[PDB]
């Protein structure tokens, strides 16, 4: 048994000196060549580094690792860290047995993404949907930078007492979040009343749709 | 089907004869890696006969089986296993990594690294002697200008394809001078009596028709013939019993 | 570019056998890289190492894993299964199947990775898939919704993926009820609301129903 | 296919009888091509024709060399013989034997050559050269000095044949005192240099002298 341990997160300005390591407990590091990975959300893993110096075409010449049989670790340094390489890393070994390994993972943050506003979406339901007996709202929201954003549902007089459901934001194609949010009830119940809103909390800001389903 | 090979430098080699030289049964291993023949048809190899069939079998590093051919030259085709130029015959390899391979190391495996002069083809030369690089003796220890005669390989289950042990059997069929006795299967469809049919027993090539008959030869007796030279009755190979041989009409 | 494609049921019963199959193409798995491994990761959670297939029958398996995990390979359809008997709620994780490089002295380079799956273990009250349109500045957004299904890996598509300018996804969630639901939406000025009607073209993996609706 | 190997010693006194054999592999001289024939070229110079024999004994030497060139064959062993007598230091040159297609319409086409060796005409006769190791980034080199020997000729290889990749060499020099040098290196791994020592290969061909050194 050959394990490896990563830190579960990490973050740092941009442009600065970033250096992401990995520590072996239960084998030497020299024995086998370890490799890095970047894995974006929803995507394959990429190989980064391989044969511990060489870097593949396309990768950026920013990416560099080392190897420290001294501490039996492996630190992978970065020079001029950028939003566009916000994405989980992994150190991958293998056992003296010929079993290959993955890291815990280093889950990379870029604090220096640029501020923006939630883009705050409320969907009421269709005739389609009212008609088979059911109803359920879409609450969407977009382009918001903190990612502590919950969600929150008033009848513009108490909150519903309806089911609600969270989703956790997660980040987008431009390193920004993006999250949802839904209710469900009776049609009888969603066209006996005069509206319905989703609140969205934001720092030091609240954006409301206030979606009347009278027509 | 071996538990252990030899090393390369002591390749052990066994002789095949007096058998049935079924070569299909050779295929129900593993998929082979080199399965290059020379002069011989793999398609075809049961159909040939041949006298006798030497098996070298040894144990190589990945890439040196490339080396083992007729013509080829490099470190273990000139001072472990060389093969004669117009040598005859089938090499077979496959890996064998998950038998051959220690986590520690499997250092059970040596070669010789050199010697001062090329092996003949099929020799063998097994010794400890220090080699002597320079006109100093090499007595007691390999000092600065000697070296020791064999090299141990790794063999460990992390190294990459070309490192991998193979095991590697190299199948001779040269035929010198003795008539060829391992031929191999040649199953038949079963007999049919009392319907002219063309028979071939052993080699009896003819046509009529086969019946019982009393006429039991001797037990070193195989088939009977008339005052023509004409062949009237025959034994069936496969269970002893005289049958006659008779034209249908 | 050589690129893999994961398949198999996207649902499957606890306590069954776990079947799965990787297509390779670009290629014949003789020289190409000699190793071929399955790569899990569990939602959330960090990758894990399953085991790889050598096309000579050298097969070689995770230690926590030895008895329960089975590799085949067949070199005529360029195709190597993973097998797992035995499944439970403990193995949910989204598989993957990629390439090792061995050409070089140690075995390394996981170069190309496939696009992935996840496999749902639970089959209570398993049910199909079920589609609702949502009702909608020069510009307006709207989309389909898709609730009342159980499998997890859902596909969604919009006008064929023909010109989808605009198009937004969203994480799904797990209901209480015991079924999911997503939404995908388009971004689309205020004139083409009533004109230029555009057709979202979902479809359920598990099942392969595809559903057409406006 | 059909090819050539030139064989003789390679330094020869003043004033002596020059002495090369040309061996054939597989083609015996009866119908091959009817005709072989020796070029000489100086270091650094251009190809300078000598002769070719038929196989029924028609010989044809150049008109420069005609008093000291004389041409013979022995076709119970395939092997023809070049002799040159009353040598000269200006002879000096690598001698090539090589092959006429004259089979055709007429005398051309130069297809086959042999690899050639080179002959020194000097009355040196110094002995075999002294070799010494050079013992050793990601990457490293490491190689093998050989001095002090007047004829060039020698074998350069490493690993007793085997793993050329990275493997240079340097031309000579003549030093002042009348020797040779000789240098070449091969690149290798750092990581590497515990284990799989590289072992230079050298001989001296004009006294048949093997070492070989780590
Ligand atoms: C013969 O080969 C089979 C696999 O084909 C293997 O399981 C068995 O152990 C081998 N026999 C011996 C004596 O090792």
């Amino acid at each position: 048994e050959f394990m490896l341990t990563q830190p579960h997160s990490v973050s740092e300005s941009p442009e600065m000196t970033v250096t992401i390591s990995c520590t072996g407990s239960s084998g030497s590091i020299a024995d086998n060549y370890v490799q890095w990975y970047q894995q974006r959300p929803g995507s394959a893993p990429t190989t980064v580094i391989y044969e511990n110096y060489q870097r593949p075409s396309g990768v950026p010449n920013r990416f560099s690792g080392s190897i420290d049989s001294s501490s039996n670790s492996a630190s992978l340094t970065i020079s001029g860290l950028k939003t566009e390489d916000e994405a989980d890393y992994y150190c991958q070994s293998y056992d003296n047995s010929n079993v290959a390994v993955f890291g815990g993972g280093t889950q990379l943050t870029v604090l220096g993404q640029p501020k923006a506003a939630p883009s705050v979406t409320l969907f009421p339901p269709s005739s389609e949907e009212l008609q088979a007996n059911k109803a359920t709202l879409v609450c969407l929201i977009s382009d918001f930078y903190p990612g502590a954003v919950t969600v929150a549902w008033k009848a513009d007089s108490s909150p519903v007492k309806a089911g609600v459901e969270t989703t956790t934001p997660s980040k987008q194609s431009n390193n920004k979040y993006a999250a949802s949010s839904y209710l469900s009830l009776t049609p009888e119940q969603w066209k006996s009343h005069r509206s319905y809103s989703c609140q969205v909390t934001h720092e030091g800001s609240t954006v409301e749709k206030t979606v009347a389903p009278t027509e | 089907n071996a538990t252990t090979f030899a090393s390369v430098y002591a390749w052990n080699r066994k002789r095949i004869s007096n058998c049935v030289a079924d070569y299909s049964v050779i295929y129900n291993f593993a998929p082979f890696f080199a399965f290059k023949c020379y002069g011989v048809s793999p398609t075809k190899l049961n159909d040939l006969c041949f006298t006798n069939v030497y098996a070298d079998s040894f144990v190589i590093r990945g890439n040196e089986v490339s080396q083992i051919a007729p013509g080829q030259t490099g470190n273990i085709a000139d001072y472990n296993y060389k093969l004669p130029d117009d040598f005859t015959g089938c090499v077979i390899a496959w890996n064998s990594n998950k038998l051959d391979s220690k986590p520690s190391g499997n250092y059970n495996y040596l070669y010789r690294l050199l010697r001062k002069s090329k092996l003949k083809p099929f020799e063998r030369d097994i010794s400890t002697e220090i080699y002597q690089a320079g006109n100093k003796p090499c007595n007691g220890v390999a000092g600065p200008n000697c070296y020791s005669p064999l090299q141990s390989y790794g063999f460990r289950p992390t190294y990459g394809v070309g490192h991998q042990p193979y095991r590697v059997v190299v199948l001779s069929f040269e035929l010198l001078h003795a008539p060829a006795t391992v031929c191999g299967p040649k199953k038949s469809t079963n007999l049919v009596k009392n319907k002219c049919v063309n028979f071939n027993f052993n080699g009896l090539t003819g046509t009529g028709v086969l019946t019982e008959s009393n006429k039991k030869f001797l037990p070193f007796q195989q088939f009977g013939r008339d005052i023509a030279d004409t062949t009237d009755a025959v034994r069936d190979p496969q269970t002893l019993e005289i049958l006659d041989i008779t034209p249908c009409s | 570019q050589v690129q893999l494609q994961e398949s198999g049921p996207g649902l499957v019963s606890p306590s069954q056998t776990l079947s799965l199959t990787c297509t390779v193409s670009g290629g014949s798995i003789r020289n190409e890289v000699y190793y071929w491994s399955w790569i899990r990761q569990p939602p959330g959670k960090g990758l894990e190492w399953i085991g790889y297939i050598h096309y000579s029958g050298n097969t070689y398996y995770n230690p926590s894993l030895k008895s329960r995990v089975a590799i085949s390979v067949d070199t005529s359809k360029n195709q190597f299964s993973l097998k797992l008997n035995s499944v439970t709620a403990a193995d949910t994780a989204v598989y993957y199947c990629a390439r090792v490089s061995v050409g070089g002295r140690l075995v390394s380079t996981f170069d190309y990775w496939g696009q992935g799956t996840l496999v749902t273990v639970a089959s209570a009250s398993t049910k199909g898939p079920s589609v609702f349109p949502l009702a909608p500045g020069g510009t307006a957004a709207l989309g389909c919704l898709v609730k009342d299904y159980f499998p997890e890996p859902v596909t969604v598509s919009w006008n064929s993926g023909a010109l989808t300018s605009g198009v937004h996804t969203f994480p799904a969630v797990l209901q209480s009820s015991g079924l999911y639901s997503l939404s995908s939406v388009v971004t689309v000025p205020s004139s083409s609301l009533g004109t230029q009607t555009y057709i979202c073209n979902v479809n359920h993996k598990p099942s392969n129903t595809k559903v057409d609706k406006r």
